[PDB]
C-alpha cells in the first residue's frame, strides 16, 4: 500500500506533459511478462478503492485529460498492481464522458474559461452505483 | 524454473465490464 | 472430444500461448519477411460438462467495445479448433466453447510485422580462393533486456570441401558439421540487448538459420485476459497461462 505511495512520482508526471528534433529512442522488441504474477482485468472493488485513494491524495480532480497523462497513469497501475490497461477507457464525445468501467469514480468533463474539445478529471461516487455508460451504450456490454 | 516456463493464474471474467 | 462423466480431484485449465517468429532477411541487410505465427495451445483437466470462454485483447474486439483506444492484437487468418462456436465469434468476437479432455489446440493466428528481428545475425566473410576462408559473425539480441532467449542455435553454411576448422568465441561454443556443411554456434542463455561475437577461419546457397527460445514473452502483445468457466455444480476452478516465443522458420540470406 506504501509503494501505492509512489504515486506523487507518477503524478508528477502526469504533470507537466534549423529546427529542434524529437530525440527517436532506440526501440527493444516484445511484450515480457514477470513470471508468476498473475494479470487480470481491473475489478470494481480495485476500482471503486484506486478511486478513493487518488481523490484522497489528489491530483487527478480537475488535472486536464490528455491521452499522455492517462497512460502513464495506466501503466503505473499495470506493473505495480498487475490490471491490464484496457479499463480506463472513457464514453464517446461530445458530452461528459463516462467511464466504461464500472468502480471507476473519474468522469471527464468539459470546460470553457480557462482554455477538439478539452476536459478534466472529475470525481463522482454515482458513478460507482450508477454504471452510467452501460445504459448509455449497452452496445458495449453484456 | 519449469519448461517454457512458470505459469500464472488467469482471470475469470472481464471484471472490467460487467462479469 | 468431450465425453460425459469425467471427473478430477481437482478443476484446472493450462493455457499455451506459443509464438513462432518466421523471418527472412535478403543478403543485403534487407527484410523480405517478417511474420508471427501463434497457437494457443490447451492442457485442460476439468470435472462434468463445462463452458467455456476465452478473453483476448483482441483490435476488433475492443474497437466494438468503445475500448479501441487500448493496446490491442489484430490477428489475422485465425482458425479455430472445431469445439468454437463460430456464430458467437462471428458476431461477438466470443470464443465459446466445450473443451475436450486434456491436450488439444484452441486456435491459431497471424501477424505481419516490419520490426526489428529478435536475433540479428551479420557474418561477413573474406575468402582466399582455393586457399582458405574466414568467418566474422555478430549476434546481437535485439528483445528487450529483461528477457532471456535459450538454446539459441545458429547455423552457417560453410563450403562443403572446407577443411581443418578453427574458431574462437568470447561467449557460446561453436562446432563444425561436415555432413551439412556448416558450423553450429551455440549459446545456451542469451539475455536480450547484448552484441555477442565468433571468428571462425578453415581452408581450401543455404541461408544462415537461427533458432531460439523465449520464455515469459510474446512479440505480438497478446494478453489472455481471461478464461472464464461454467459448470453447473458450484465449480472452483482455476485457469493458468504462459507465453513463449520461438523460432519457426527464421534465415538470413548469404550471398
Amino acid at each position: 500500500k506504501s509503494s501505492v505511495i509512489g504515486w506523487p512520482a507518477v503524478r508528477e508526471r502526469m504533470r507537466r506533459a534549423c529546427a529542434w528534433l524529437e530525440a527517436q529512442e532506440e526501440e527493444e522488441v516484445g511484450f515480457p511478462v514477470t513470471p508468476q504474477v498473475p494479470l487480470r482485468p481491473m475489478t470494481y472493488k480495485a476500482a471503486v478503492d484506486l478511486s478513493h485513494f487518488l481523490k484522497e491524495k489528489g491530483g487527478l480532480e480537475g488535472l486536464i485529460h490528455s491521452q499522455r497523462r492517462q497512460d502513464i497513469l495506466d501503466l503505473w497501475i499495470y506493473h505495480t498492481q498487475g490490471y491490464f490497461p484496457d479499463w480506463q477507457n472513457y464514453t464517446p464525445g461530445p458530452g461528459v464522458r463516462y467511464p466504461l468501467t464500472f468502480g471507476w469514480c473519474y468522469k471527464l468533463v468539459p470546460v470553457e474559461p480557462d482554455k477538439r474539445e478539452v476536459l478534466e478529471w472529475r470525481f463522482d461516487s454515482r458513478l460507482a452505483f450508477h454504471h452510467v455508460a452501460r445504459e448509455l451504450h449497452p452496445e458495449y456490454f453484456k | 524454473d519449469r519448461k517454457g516456463g512458470s505459469y500464472s493464474q488467469a482471470a475469470g471474467s472481464d471484471s472490467a465490464q460487467g462479469s | 472430444w468431450r465425453s460425459e462423466g469425467i471427473k478430477y480431484r481437482k478443476n484446472e485449465v493450462f493455457l499455451d500461448v506459443i509464438e513462432a517468429v518466421n523471418l527472412l532477411v535478403s543478403a543485403n541487410g534487407n527484410v523480405l519477411r517478417s511474420e508471427i505465427v501463434g497457437s494457443i495451445k490447451m492442457r485442460v483437466f476439468l470435472s462434468g460438462m463445462p463452458e467455456l470462454r476465452l478473453g483476448l485483447n483482441d483490435k476488433v474486439l475492443f474497437d466494438n467495445t468503445g475500448r479501441g483506444k487500448s493496446k490491442s492484437v489484430e490477428l489475422e487468418d485465425v482458425k479455430f479448433h472445431q469445439c468454437v462456436r463460430l456464430s458467437r465469434f462471428e458476431n461477438d468476437r466470443t470464443i465459446s466453447f466445450i473443451p475436450p479432455d486434456g491436450e488439444f489446440e484452441l486456435m491459431s493466428y497471424r501477424l505481419n510485422t516490419h520490426v526489428k528481428p529478435l536475433i540479428w545475425i551479420e557474418s561477413v566473410i573474406e575468402k582466399h580462393s582455393h586457399s582458405r576462408i574466414e568467418y566474422m559473425v555478430k549476434a546481437k539480441s535485439q528483445f528487450k533486456r529483461r528477457s532471456t532467449a535459450n538454446n539459441v542455435e545458429i547455423h552457417i553454411p560453410v563450403p562443403n570441401d572446407a577443411d581443418s576448422p578453427k574458431f574462437k568465441t568470447t561467449v557460446g561454443s561453436v562446432k563444425w558439421v561436415p555432413e551439412n556443411s556448416e558450423i553450429v554456434w551455440s549459446v545456451k542463455s542469451f539475455p536480450g540487448g547484448k552484441e555477442y561475437l565468433m571468428r571462425a577461419h578453415f581452408g581450401l546457397k543455404p541461408p544462415i538459420s537461427v533458432k531460439f527460445e523465449i520464455p515469459y514473452f510474446t512479440t505480438s502483445g497478446i494478453q489472455v485476459r481471461y478464461l472464464k468457466i461454467i459448470e453447473k455444480s458450484g465449480y472452483q476452478a482455476l485457469p493458468w497461462v504462459r507465453y513463449i516465443t520461438q523460432n519457426g522458420d527464421y534465415q538470413l540470406r548469404t550471398q
